C-alpha cells in the first residue's frame, strides 16, 4: 500500500517538468519527506512497486543531494533496506558518479549506502543515534590541541597543503617537518602550563562537541556528541570513556591541525602513506590487520573497503572512537597473553602491572597498567621497549577525565 | 531501548529492555513488561544446546541469521495469542528467544524480541 510520503515523492516525480533530472528545490523536498517519514520501509515498498525508487534515484542528481537521499533512506530503512539497494544498483547504470567525489571520492556508491546502512543501524544498537552538544569547538588553528578533537574541523575539509609546503614535505625539509608533526617535545612542560581549569576545559571541549562525520544523514537528526559515541564504544570493549577519553585527549594534546592535514593528504596522495589519522590517531595499516571497524561495519563491506577508504573512515570521529577502542581492547587482551618475566624493562618502568587485570575493565587495573597501556599504544606493544613520555602524559589525561566535573551519558 | 547488561552463569550475556523486569531462568533470563498493563510483552532467552527444529523459516538477522516460526492460538478480547520462537547459532551451540503478547490486528512485528536476539551472545 502506498504512503502519505510515496504518494507525495511519486507526485513531485509526475510533475516534474525534466524526466532525468527533479530540480534541486524538488530534491530537497523529497530529501525532508524521508527524513520526516514515520513508515519508511512501506515506503520504499510503495516506491518500488510503481517503478518509481529507481526513478528517484536516477533523476537526483549532484552528488551532495544524492549523498543525503542515498544516506537518509539507508539509514531508516530496515526490512525494505535489499530494495531500495537493489534499485539504486539499478540506476546506477546512467550514473556511474552516484556519491563518489568531493571528501567521497574513494567510496563507490553501492558502498556509500552499505557504510550508512551499517552505521545507522550501530548507532541504534550500541546507543549512540542521538546526543545534545554539551561543548563547543576551538577555533585555533595551530599549536598543541589545533587538531580535530579541539576544532571540529575535519581532515578531509581540511584545504590542500601550499604546493611550496608539499614539495618540501616530499624532500624533508627539516622547518617543514616539523610543522607538520607531532606538536610537542617536553610532555611535562606542555602540562605545566595548563591549569586545573584549563585541562578540564580541554576535556570537555573534546567530548561535548558533536562528532565531525562524514555521514551525517545516516543519524535520525543531528549528530551525537562524542562523548555518546565513547561510551558506547566503552560498553562495546568493556573498557571506561575515561580511559578512551584519556588517550584521545593525549593525541589530541600532540596533534595540531597542519598534522591533521598532512596525516590524511598524505594517506590518499600517490603515496599512500601509512599515517596515524584522526582523533585516536590510528595507523592506516594497524585498522586494517586488526579489523578495527569489526563494530560498525559489516565484514563484507569492510573486506572491499580500499585503503584510502580506510584512511577516510579513520577521519570520520565515530569510525576513529570505535577503531581507538577496539585497539585499545586489542592491547589490553595481548598485555593479558604475556609472560612478565621476560617483559623486564616494562616491570621495571610500571612495576605493579598486572597482566592479568588487563583482560578485565579498566575500574579494576592497577594505575601502572594505564601508564603502561599508554606507552604501548604509542609505541609497538608488549616488546618490552617503553616510551619514557607518553604514560605520565596519558596519565594526567586520565586524572582529568576521572574529576568529578567530567560527566559521560 | 534497552539498559543493563546480565550475565548469567551459563555464559549468556544480554541486556535488559527497557521497561521490563527481568529474572534469571534455568538456561537465560525472562522478561516480562512493566506496570501492570491488560496485555504485556513476555521475552525470554536461552542458551540452548540442541539445534532448532529442522526447516523452519530463515531471516537475515544483523549479521547472521536466524530461524524461526511465529504461531497462533485463540486468545480473548485483546485479541489471539500470538509467539514467536527464534534461534541463532553461538558457536557449537544456540541462542533461542521467545516471546508473546496479544492482537486484535495481526501478526505482531516482535521487534523488540528480535533486537534482544540480535545483541545476545555467549561467552
Ligand atoms: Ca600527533
Ligand atoms: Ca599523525
Ligand atoms: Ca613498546
Amino acid at each position: 500500500h502506498m504512503t502519505a510520503t510515496s504518494d507525495l515523492i511519486e507526485s513531485l516525480i509526475s510533475y516534474s517538468w525534466d524526466d532525468w533530472q527533479v530540480t534541486r528545490q524538488e530534491a530537497r523536498r523529497v530529501i525532508a519527506a524521508i527524513r520526516n517519514d514515520n513508515v519508511p520501509d512501506a515506503t520504499i515498498a510503495a516506491l518500488d512497486k510503481s517503478g518509481s525508487l529507481i526513478k528517484l534515484f536516477q533523476r537526483v542528481g549532484p552528488p551532495e543531494l544524492a549523498r543525503s537521499l542515498i544516506a537518509s533512506i539507508a539509514g531508516r530503512t530496515t526490512m525494505q533496506r535489499y530494495q531500495a539497494r537493489n534499485a539504486l544498483i539499478r540506476s546506477l547504470i546512467n550514473n556511474p558518479l552516484g556519491t563518489q567525489t568531493d571528501n567521497w571520492i574513494y567510496f563507490p556508491t553501492i558502498t556509500f549506502f552499505d557504510i550508512c546502512a551499517d552505521l545507522a543501524d550501530a548507532a541504534g544498537r550500541l546507543g549512540f543515534a542521538a546526543a545534545g552538544a554539551t561543548g563547543v569547538a576551538s577555533q585555533a588553528i595551530q599549536g598543541p590541541f589545533s587538531g580535530v578533537g579541539a576544532t571540529g574541523v575535519n581532515p578531509t575539509d581540511l584545504p590542500s597543503i601550499a604546493f611550496g609546503d608539499q614539495l618540501k614535505l616530499l624532500n624533508k625539509d627539516p622547518a617543514t617537518v616539523t610543522k607538520y608533526s607531532n606538536p610537542l617535545g617536553d610532555l611535562g612542560a606542555y602540562l605545566s602550563q595548563l591549569s586545573p581549569q584549563d585541562k578540564l576545559n580541554q576535556a570537555q571541549t573534546l567530548v561535548g562537541q558533536p562528532i565531525s562525520t562524514l555521514f551525517p544523514d545516516a543519524y535520525p537528526g543531528n549528530p551525537p556528541s562524542r562523548a555518546k559515541v565513547m561510551s558506547a564504544a566503552a560498553r562495546k570493549y568493556d573498557l571506561t570513556p575515561q580511559l578512551i577519553g584519556a588517550i584521545i585527549l593525549a593525541e589530541q594534546r600532540d596533534q595540531t591541525r597542519d598534522e591533521d592535514a598532512k596525516d590524511y593528504q598524505a594517506a590518499v596522495s600517490i603515496k599512500s602513506a601509512n599515517t596515524s589519522i584522526g582523533l585516536g590517531q590510528v595507523v592506516v595499516s594497524t585498522a586494517i590487520k586488526y579489523e578495527l571497524f569489526t563494530d560498525l561495519l559489516g565484514q563484507p563491506v569492510r573486506r572491499g573497503l580500499s585503503r584510502k577508504a580506510v584512511a577516510t573512515l579513520l577521519a570520520s570521529d565515530e569510525f576513529n572512537i570505535f577503531a581507538t577502542a577496539r585497539y585499545i581492547r586489542y592491547v589490553a587482551n595481548l598485555a593479558s597473553q604475556q609472560d612478565l618475566r621476560k617483559l623486564p624493562k616494562t616491570r621495571g618502568a610500571f612495576p605493579s602491572i598486572d597482566l592479568r587485570a588487563y583482560a578485565g575493565n579498566p575500574r579494576n587495573w592497577p594505575r601502572d597498567n594505564v601508564r603502561a597501556l599508554a606507552s604501548e599504544y604509542t609505541s609497538r606493544p608488549w616488546d618490552d621497549n617503553l616510551s619514557p613520555g607518553w604514560p605520565m602524559f596519558v596519565d594526567d589525561a586520565y586524572a582529568t577525565f576521572l574529576d568529578p566535573g567530567m560527566r559521560f551519558p | 531501548d534497552f539498559d543493563k547488561t546480565l550475565t548469567h552463569p551459563n555464559g549468556l550475556v544480554v541486556e535488559r529492555p527497557v521497561g521490563f523486569d527481568a529474572r534469571r531462568s534455568a538456561e537465560g533470563f525472562r522478561f516480562d513488561e512493566g506496570g501492570k498493563l491488560r496485555n504485556p510483552r513476555q521475552l525470554e532467552v536461552q542458551r540452548q544446546d540442541a539445534p532448532p527444529p529442522p526447516d523452519l523459516a530463515s531471516r537475515r538477522l544483523g549479521d547472521g541469521e536466524a530461524r524461526y516460526k511465529v504461531e497462533e492460538d485463540d486468545g480473548g478480547s485483546a485479541g489471539s495469542e500470538y509467539r514467536l520462537w527464534a534461534a541463532k547459532p553461538a558457536g557449537a551451540r544456540w541462542i533461542v528467544v521467545s516471546a508473546s503478547e496479544q492482537s486484535e490486528d495481526g501478526e505482531p512485528t516482535f521487534a523488540l524480541a528480535w533486537a534482544l536476539l540480535e545483541r545476545a551472545r555467549l561467552q
